[PDB]
């Protein structure tokens, strides 16, 4: 959720350390995305 | 024709070779990291 | 409704597609291999013993792929996709068994790994393999990827089909002065070896052998071909009055005016004029010295004991290059696919294997030799693991392999390149698209005019449609729908099966024989010549499409040559289609209710005995018709259905059968490069550029063969609403014009997903690179030129990204680049920071970046930025029937016309587009097109088929529109009554790659190289473009003057050298430095591309020495 | 992707009706113009979209994060 | 480095938005260069047997499949320890061996010395005898260090079964660091007590295994 990333797999959302662990924590899998931010962002329709 | 520096057919053959200049054959650069490219023309001369 | 021969007929095609794959062609091969090959190639080799240690064995036995003998398939493996994320190879480990020796009663098996086999999508080990909608979504990954390609390095490419020139057959092909070059060049295993042979001069005719030593009268060596007749010799070549009895003779005067009795004599007239044994094992020379090699030296085809078979083989080959020596024309070219036989992928995969494999032993021999170099104390200790150590050269060395796309064979010093692509995806198109092409190769330089026609016996066996102008080392074609090619059966059975059928050995024949009928010819190699040809050949057939040795094994006769042939060989290109029976089928129409009620499968045909595949000199044979309407009982067989004739791609283009030719080339050649759906998988996978489309639709029409291929669930393009008229006079050629506020609604609308990779490498200072970043001053907003990340300092997910600024920060440290020592006290803190900036003519957005790691066990980030392109002006449009345009002025709303409804033609197109372009298929499609709208329905008009036209108008007339798709319209401006009736109506256009904003580019001062200091090349690294000679010679036929000395003075290199009047040379500043100077310098302006060229040549011995002259003064 | 609100050239309104659309042709099997024809649709530009556009998105919705 | 012939500023900005690719600092307005320059497209007695020692080395290294990487790292100590002539009088293999070990431990990565030295007859004293010789003529000191977590990993992937291991895992670290905590982890084998954690944890899995399978 609110927190930094999210597994590949398992879709379970962690937070990392720095050199710490690829993995996750439940996940045997190893890559992981990046979760979208609370930041407003903006686009314009047309 | 023999005026002077041709001072005759005695040029024809290398008794002294003139090196390329660096800014001509360069070797390529260290380019991130420490890979650094060779050039032939550097490699085989300086074989010479 | 009763099954119809009108209806019933089409339901074959994709019944037989439907159980065997669209792409077996990559498949059956590569599976093949993994259970016929490895079992064989090791079976060649299983022992090995370095010369030491009397005692002493490894014995290979098992080769298998992920099954340790625990469960069948594999327990588990890495997923494809998911592997296509990590940048790994994906791949499956070999396990291996070897019982052996290593000491005192041992003699133990194991089980061992070699290494890993860079296993292949939807194959018999794949994961994906039989797996039904679930796997797929767990597992990450569509169902609609064809399969059939290898991924390594995360990259993803495929072996392209090669097609080679076909081998081990006599070709002899009559050529202008010459003299005819005739060839026969044969390869089994060990040795591909090649032997010409021709006359030299005037009759006088000799053997060219690299092997031999060149030159030798052949009569000559057909006696030493352990014939003596020196009568049937003429006789059997020859004939029997007719002409050909002097053409040949003067070769037995020169082959009597020498010698003869070749026992020795002739014989060792070979072993006397041959290249040496080369060295070891010349004691061996004899008069039977060439004797041995006599049997081995052209053909490894027949060899055995005594010559007959060989000697009257060679003979044959002699008569056919007589008969048309003596007349132009009788002569085999290759044109034809019989001559040129393709070989698919899992063969080249094998040859390369068994090659790597075998340096692999070899070395291993060396491996243990420093084991039994010292025998100090007892050693065993099996050496094993020690395959570990030398193992992978194998696999990954073989990953380096196809991942080149250059093969080394080291049996053979034989390479080839070009072997592999990278898969092509822009489309859902694209990707089987490139797959089932095929490459050429060889023909020497490309002058000769052999590699330029497409022949007739082309016909069905390749795509009538698509052969691109991408020729360059090769000749690119396509399979058709319906191709297969079969591989290699086997011999014997059908050796002593002809003799079954009663055929006469060799040795049973009267000498001079060619006389009586025509031949029989195994891959090219005669027997007996049976009696009886015709009866022969039909029992034969017969017992193919009944009894035994199915598919091929094919059987074809000839009456100008007087033969028969049947081949065993492999890699041969096969088309289905209906036998006749006496004047009809032999499905009797009511078979196909006995298959659409789900209890046939397919192939039942052939073990019941319908239809079969076929071969070119096959079918040259046979004898078919077109449709059931058009049956004669002279007739043999008959096609299926028409419409198998174009290949995939080709499918895609409505009503070809109305277009010319021209037309069906371009739009092939771009149909791949669409834009569109891709695949279920899309949102998951990262490319380095992938297009898509923002709202896809099914193209209002059909093609059976789209129904085929499963296409239309993945739609590329835009189902459009199109006009044809002159409006707005930026029409003129082949330029669209669109409409805003439709592109404004939406239309067109593209996004561009592409990507970004960073390899985090740590560093034997033991020091690795730092992602952090994120400064923010006064506290007030991380600064504009990087801003934009996040708390991690990274880029965020779905934010607009601008040029100038960073979405991923990596920094290495300065001292990282050197030779560190375990001697350190703080500071690492060092950091040359790198952040890529992310350049472009737009703004961006990131959707996902990826944080995860390869095998190395080093950081990685692989991130994608995406983009949503409005299909502005510029953008190239096609018609998905071969109009190739550019979208020109775009039309705001209220101009062009909207009539009764107010429609809009949202694309408003060209009228001299068509007739003098001349392709009709895309207009009457209009139409069908505005009949799909009525009633309903998508429609067929299928190629050679389909929707008839005359019932549309019908279709159309009931709800009131033209019986042609014309209509009134009123004046997008002045808003009147249009002059002329217009037609027009709903169509389907898509958009290309060539996206105008990619290649828009402009340079005003851009790098130079290191060497020229001009300017850089191309686009990409930075701007500048080329004049080259050809462009350039034009602008001295205005004169000008001033324009070259702008243009290759000045702004291409400005520069100065300082040069001596005295012995002119090139100095510097203040010197002329081989006279101390610094007085007759005269500084000036030359290219300095031209210094280049003095310092080069000055560089080696030559001096241009310059004289110089007052500009003025006269 | 997504039923377009509009048709490219009318610009009615179109996303409505393709919910109510593809109920009309599951229940009540019934011919495909016929349907849209008392769904409201009397001009074909229109009509395409919905004899067009193959519905992905739920093709999609099978490789969603959380699965 | 340099600074503006004018304005006397020493902070350099490079502009390459228009694609000029201009350097400029902001303090003047004067870029000090014009379209930067840019790139395009073993007779010896000791550099022989370094291809040998590379050959070897990288031949038995990744027969590991240790990192390409830490590979590179102890060639030049390898280079560092032919300096010091540690390579004259014993046997290569005991070198070579001790030259990718301190690597891989000065890295901590999962490998094991007993475990690293098993590709050949050694007894293990031989290599950690070298290893500890090389020591005394190096004053690397520190680095080598070591824990059960790197190892258990390493263990897991040969252990089969499940991914209960994994959360298994968790179960011996936590058991693990306690049994550091409780004072009986020091004066034994790290593979000892490791393998010890997993039994302990597998016991707590609810699985039948065996010690064999365990000192595997
Ligand atoms: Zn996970
Ligand atoms: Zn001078
Ligand atoms: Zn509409
Ligand atoms: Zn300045």
């Amino acid at each position: 959720a609110t927190l930094k990333y999210i597994c590949a797999e398992c879709s379970s959302k962690l937070s990392l350390s720095r050199t710490d662990a690829v993995r996750c924590k439940d996940c045997g899998h190893r890559i992981l995305l990046k979760a979208r931010t609370k930041r407003l962002v903006q686009f314009e329709a047309r | 024709d023999a005026t002077v520096p041709s001072g005759r057919p005695e040029t024809y053959i290398w008794r002294y070779l003139p090196a390329p200049p660096v800014c001509i054959r360069p070797s390529v650069m260290m380019q991130d990291s420490p890979a650094s490219n060779e050039d032939d023309l550097t490699v085989k001369l300086t074989e010479i | 409704d009763e099954i119809n021969t009108a209806q019933d007929k089409w339901h074959l095609l994709p019944a037989f597609l439907k159980v065997k794959g669209l792409v077996k062609q990559h498949l059956d091969s590569f599976n093949y291999f993994v259970d016929t090959d490895l079992k064989k190639i090791i079976k060649a080799n299983q022992l090995i013993l370095s010369d030491v240690d009397p005692e002493f064995y490894l014995k290979y036995v098992d080769i298998r792929v992920g099954k340790k003998s625990s469960s069948s398939t594999k327990d588990y493996l890495t997923p494809p996709h998911e592997c296509r994320l990590r940048d790994m190879t994906y791949s499956a480990p070999i396990y291996v068994d070897i019982e052996y020796t290593r000491g005192r009663n041992i003699i133990m098996h194991k089980d061992v790994e070699i290494g890993r086999m860079p296993i292949m999508l939807r194959s018999n080990k794949c994961i994906l393999y039989d797996a039904d909608e679930s796997k797929m979504a767990k597992l990450n990954e569509c169902p609609l990827d064809p399969g059939g390609y290898f991924i390594v390095n995360g990259t993803e490419k495929v072996i392209l089909v090669q097609e080679q020139l076909s081998k081990n057959r006599i070709i002899v092909e009559a050529d202008e002065k010459k003299g005819i070059v005739q060839a026969s060049v044969t390869s089994s295993t060990h040795e591909r070896k090649s032997k010409t042979y021709v006359i030299t001069k005037n009759g006088k005719i000799y053997l060219k052998h690299n092997s031999i030593a060149e030159e030798i009268p052949i009569a000559i060596v057909l006696k030493a071909c352990g014939i003596l007749s020196d009568l049937e010799i003429m006789q059997l070549v020859c004939g029997n009055d007719s002409s050909y009895q002097d053409i040949f003779a003067v070769n037995l005067e020169e082959s009597s005016k020498l010698d003869i009795y070749t026992q020795q004599q002739a014989l060792e007239y070979i072993g006397a004029k041959v290249k040496t044994m080369r060295r070891q094992k010349l004691t061996i020379l004899q008069e039977g010295i060439e004797a041995i090699a006599t049997t081995v030296i052209a053909h490894l085809t027949v060899e055995a004991l005594d010559f007959r078979e060989k000697a009257l083989y060679i003979a044959m080959m002699t008569r056919r290059v007589v008969m048309a020596m003596y007349n132009p024309k009788m002569i085999d070219d290759r044109d034809y696919v019989g001559n040129k036989r393709l070989e698919l992928a899992g063969q080249l995969i094998s040859l390369l294997f068994e090659d790597l494999f075998k340096k692999f032993n070899n070395d291993f021999k060396l491996s243990i030799d420093k084991v039994l170099k010292k025998p100090n104390r007892a050693m065993e200790y099996d050496a094993l693991l020690s395959i570990n150590v030398h193992s992978n050269n194998i696999t990954s060395g073989l990953n380096r392999a196809i991942s080149t796309g250059n093969w080394s064979l080291k049996r053979f010093k034989m390479e080839r390149a070009g072997v592999t692509h990278v898969l092509s995806r822009l489309s859902y198109i694209s990707a089987l698209g490139m797959m089932t092409r095929i490459s050429s190769q060889f023909e020497k330089s490309r002058k000769v005019s052999g590699p330029r026609a497409l022949q007739p016996s082309q016909f069905g066996m390749l795509c009538t449609a698509d052969t691109p102008e991408g020729e360059a080392c090769g000749l690119v074609k396509n399979l058709a729908l319906m191709t297969h090619i079969t591989t290699d059966d086997e011999e014997e059975p059908i050796k002593k099966l002809c003799y079954v059928l009663g055929v006469e050995d060799i040795t049973l024949i009267d000498s001079a024989s060619l006389h009586l009928n025509y031949g029989v010819y195994l891959n090219g190699t005669l027997i007996g010549s049976i009696r009886f040809p015709t009866k022969f050949v039909t029992q034969f057939r017969h017992l193919r499409r009944t009894g035994k040795v199915s598919e091929f094994i094919s059987i074809y006769s000839n009456s100008h040559q007087m033969a028969v042939h049947i081949a065993t060989d492999g890699g041969r290109i096969c088309r289905p289609l209906i036998i006749v029976s006496d004047g009809q089928s032999r499905v009797k129409d009511i078979h196909l209710r006995k298959l659409l009620d789900g209890e046939l499968d397919f192939d039942d045909f052939l073990k019941l005995g319908l239809v079969e595949y076929l071969d070119v000199n096959e079918e040259n044979d046979s004898y078919i018709a077109l449709y059931e309407k058009d049956i004669v009982p002279s007739m043999t067989h008959l096609e299926i259905e028409p419409f198998t004739i174009l290949g995939a791609v080709a499918g895609l283009i409505p009503y070809p059968h109305h277009n010319q030719s021209p037309r069906n080339t371009y739009q092939c050649a771009m149909g791949k490069q669409a834009i569109g759906a891709i695949a279920y998988n899309q949102f998951k996978r990262i490319d380095t550029l992938l297009y898509l489309m923002t709202y896809p639709q099914q193209p209002m029409v059909k093609t059976k063969t789209i129904e085929l291929i499963d296409y239309d669930k993945l739609p590329a393009g835009q189902n459009a609403t199109v006009a044809v008229m002159s409006y707005s006079g930026y029409d003129i050629e082949d330029a669209l014009v669109l409409n805003k506020s439709s592109i404004d609604r939406g239309f067109g609308r593209c996004e561009t997903r592409r990507k970004t990779t960073t390899v985090l490498k740590r560093y034997a200072n033991h020091t690795q690179d730092i992602i952090g970043g994120m400064r923010v001053d006064e506290n007030g907003d991380p600064i504009w030129q990087h801003q934009s990340l996040g708390p991690d300092g990274l880029g965020e997910v779905g934010m607009k990204v601008q040029s100038g600024q960073i979405y991923i920060n990596k920094s290495v440290p300065t001292n990282s680049a050197d030779a560190p020592n375990p001697n350190n006290v703080n500071v690492q803190t060092q950091y040359r920071e790198a952040p890529v900036i992310y350049r472009g003519p737009e703004p961006s957005h990131i959707d996902q970046v990826m944080m995860s790691v390869s095998d190395n066990d080093q950081a990685l980030i692989k991130v994608l930025l995406r983009q949503n392109r409005r299909p502005e002006l510029g953008d190239k449009f096609s018609s998905r029937h071969g109009q190739k345009g550019v979208c020109g002025i775009i039309v705001k709303q209220e101009d062009m016309p909207f009539n009764d409804q107010g429609i809009v033609p949202d694309i408003i197109m060209n009228p001299h587009g068509f007739p003098s372009r001349m392709t009709v298929g895309k207009m009457i499609e209009l139409i069908s097109g505005k009949a799909g709208v009525l009633n309903g329905t998508l429609e067929y008009g299928t190629c050679f088929g389909g929707s008839k036209l005359e019932d549309m108008s019908k279709i159309l007339v009931d709800q009131g529109f033209n019986y042609s798709g014309k209509d009134m319209l009123y004046s997008g401006i002045t808003g009147e009554c249009l002059q002329a009736y217009i037609f027009f109506g709903p169509i389907y256009y898509q958009k290309l790659k060539h996206m105008v904003l990619d290649k828009m580019h402009a340079r005003a001062r851009g790098p130079r190289a290191v060497l020229t200091r001009q300017p850089t090349e191309g686009r990409s690294r930075d701007g500048g473009l080329r004049l080259g000679e050809m462009e350039r010679d034009c602008v001295i036929a205005y004169g000008a003057s001033q324009l070259l000395l702008e243009r290759l003075m000045i702004s291409s290199d400005a520069f100065e050298v300082d040069v001596c009047d005295k012995c002119g040379l090139m100095g510097y500043s203040g010197w002329c430095t081989t006279c101390k100077s610094a007085e007759n310098i005269i500084k000036m302006t030359i290219p300095y591309a031209a210094k280049l060229l003095f310092q080069e040549l000055l560089s080696m011995n030559i001096a241009p020495r310059l004289r110089l002259e007052d500009i003025f003064q006269q | 992707m997504i039923v377009p609100v509009r048709c490219f050239s009318c610009g009615k309104v179109v996303g409505d009706k393709w919910e109510s659309y593809l109920n009309l042709l599951q229940e009540d099997e019934l011919d495909e113009g016929t349907a849209l024809s008392r769904l409201g649709l009397k001009r074909y530009c229109c009509r395409r979209m919905i004899l067009t556009h193959v519905d992905l998105i739920e093709k999609f919705l099978r490789y969603n994060p959380l699965e | 480095m340099p600074v503006c012939k004018n304005c006397h500023g020493t902070e350099f900005e490079r502009d390459l938005s228009n694609a000029n690719n201009d350097l400029v600092c902001k303090a003047c307005g004067v870029v000090s260069e014009d379209n930067p320059i840019v790139s395009e497209v073993a007779l010896e007695s000791r550099e022989a047997t370094l291809n040998n020692a590379r050959r070897k080395l990288r031949a038995v290294s990744y027969a590991l499949h240790i990192p390409e990487y830490i590979t590179d790292a102890a060639f030049q100590w390898y280079k560092l320890a032919l300096a010091n002539n540690f390579v004259q009088g014993r046997r290569s293999q005991n070198v070579i061996a001790s030259c990718l070990y301190v690597a891989c431990r000065k890295e901590k990565t999962h490998h094991m010395l007993i475990d690293f030295s098993s590709r050949l007859q050694v007894s293990v004293y031989s290599i950690g005898a070298t290893f500890l010789k090389m020591v005394k003529k190096l004053h690397i000191t520190e680095l080598p260090l070591a824990d059960p977590s790197l190892f258990i990993q390493h263990f897991a992937e040969k252990l089969d079964l499940a991914d209960k291991k994994i959360k298994v895992v968790k179960d011996a670290v936590k058991l693990a660091q306690r049994m550091s905590k409780d004072w009986m982890f020091e004066g034994r084998r790290p593979a000892g007590i490791a393998g010890a954690c997993i039994l302990l944890a597998c016991r707590m899995n609810n699985l039948r295994r065996t010690h064999t399978e365990i000192v595997a």
